């Protein structure tokens, strides 16, 4: 036998051809050497739940005070700083709201100011705000989806018609206006729309739990939240690549689309962007000088020092390089956005937007 | 032939499958069972995501396997 099966020890001198012969191999994943298979599905299940966080294991708090002591045991914060970022952070948590400890200002003009004296570059078209969330020291692995959230939150907070649907979360507490909800209080509030029935189907997929997680979410959560709150979304699923290459030519133009609502001065929020493992925030699109469209994505896993890239006296030009997306650099499979495109305005709608509807590209249904 | 498809909250549910059946096929068997739609369901079998065109014998899927079902986009 010139080769055998290392797990199984069977003759794979008779398969069909290679392909079917390494297929073979592979389904004793993770096995690799001669070793019930219920334990392996116990060891995959355990891997995956660590994966989503669907053991609801660990929490927000519980992370930050771990990792910020890690940092100062390697000597990466002082103790000093340990001290004030943990009351900062107590401080804010007691009233639902971030501590600002990861954001960036003022990102709209920093990128404009570059984009439109980049040299390849004809038009730049923007949502008309957006401050960044990194993920931090309590989030890092797990909160992108929230991150991002945040980000499309700050921008909406700006246009007083939907700073007074979602001013309605803090239920009684007055922060200031311009309050973005911290991590645990958009999981609470998660909890609490699909507990009056929003998106039933979703929230078991999530075992009707959020808050004190470090569970994955993704835009039917974004949905979900922005809905209870009585901000009409839309959900649009990019399913398929629709361009040579595995790329997403139909996702792009209906970006271009999206932004060129942008130029009359009204009010345009920026964009969820979700795909398998990450989602990230689309704040705005770039025309360059052959008529190419490139992504302008905000992502909660780049850091403060690093956006902080974007306002300095240097790091420009090429600084843009980490926003910027292609058609070629977007090749994941699928593709979901959220898009923010009004309010509800009746107590029919609102019950009705309890049932998630989401619009296919290209149209499959 | 059994098998069995259990989700991350550990709801599980068992199939009666053959080995020439497409994924495919075993998606549309979930969905005539617990009502979810197949463009929702990510079948997950020993570290593979499982492609609809293929078989379950092609993934050497035998009697009383698990299949890990992984429901809707999430990051
Ligand atoms: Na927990
Ligand atoms: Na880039
Ligand atoms: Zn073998």
């Amino acid at each position: 036998p010139t080769h055998s099966c290392p797990v199984c020890g069977m003759n794979l001198d008779n398969a069909s051809n290679s392909e079917s012969a390494a297929r073979h191999v592979e389904s004793h994943f993770p096995a690799t050497s001669p070793q019930a298979l219920r334990e392996r599905e116990q060891r995959e299940f355990e891997m995956l739940r660590a994966q989503y966080g669907m053991d609801n294991q660990g929490n927000f708090r519980e992370q930050s005070v771990t990792n910020m002591q890690r940092a100062v045991y390697a000597g990466e914060m002082s103790v000093a700083d340990y001290y004030e970022r943990t009351l900062d952070l107590r401080a804010a948590e007691s009233c639902g709201i971030d501590d600002g400890s990861s954001i960036t200002r003022s990102i709209v003009p920093r990128v404009r100011a570059i984009s439109t004296t980049a040299p390849n570059v004809v038009r730049t078209l923007l949502c008309t705000c957006v401050d960044h969330y990194a993920s931090s020291y309590g989030d890092r692995g797990w909160g992108c989806g929230y991150r991002n959230m945040q980000m499309l939150i700050s921008s909406l907070l700006t246009h007083t018609g939907y700073n007074e649907r979602l001013y309605k979360l803090w239920q009684g507490q007055k922060p200031p206006r311009s309050s973005v909800p911290s991590i645990s209080r958009l999981q609470s509030l998660i909890e609490q729309a699909w507990s009056q029935g929003f998106d039933i189907q979703g929230s078991e997929q999530l075992g009707c739990r959020l808050v004190n997680t470090r569970k994955w979410i993704g835009a039917t959560e974004v949905v979900t939240l922005l809905s209870f709150l009585r901000i009409k979304c839309q959900l649009v699923d990019f399913h398929r690549p629709t361009g040579p290459g595995g790329t997403h030519p139909e996702l792009f133009t209906w970006v271009l689309k999206y932004f060129e609502n942008s130029v009359g001065g009204e009010f345009v929020p920026p964009l969820y962007l979700q795909h398998q493992g990450h989602s990230r925030t689309i704040m705005g699109i770039e025309v360059h000088r052959d008529g190419s469209l490139i992504l302008l994505v905000l992502d909660p896993s780049h850091s403060p020092q690093q956006m902080a890239q974007f306002g300095d006296t240097n790091s420009s030009a090429v600084a843009l390089r980490l926003l910027r997306k292609s058609e070629a650099a977007m090749k994941a499979r699928q593709y979901q956005i959220v898009a923010v495109v009004g309010t509800i305005d009746s107590e029919q709608q609102y019950q009705q937007s309890k049932i998630l509807r989401g619009t296919r590209i290209p149209q499959d249904r | 032939m059994q098998i069995f498809v259990k989700t991350l909250t550990g709801k599980t549910i068992t199939l009666e499958v053959e080995p020439s059946d497409t994924i495919e096929n075993v998606k549309a068997k979930i969905q005539d069972k617990e009502g979810i739609p197949p463009d929702q369901q990510r079948l997950i079998f020993a570290g593979k995501q499982l492609e609809d065109g293929r078989t379950l014998s092609d993934y050497n899927i035998q009697k009383e396997s698990t299949l890990h079902l992984v429901l809707r986009l999430r990051g």
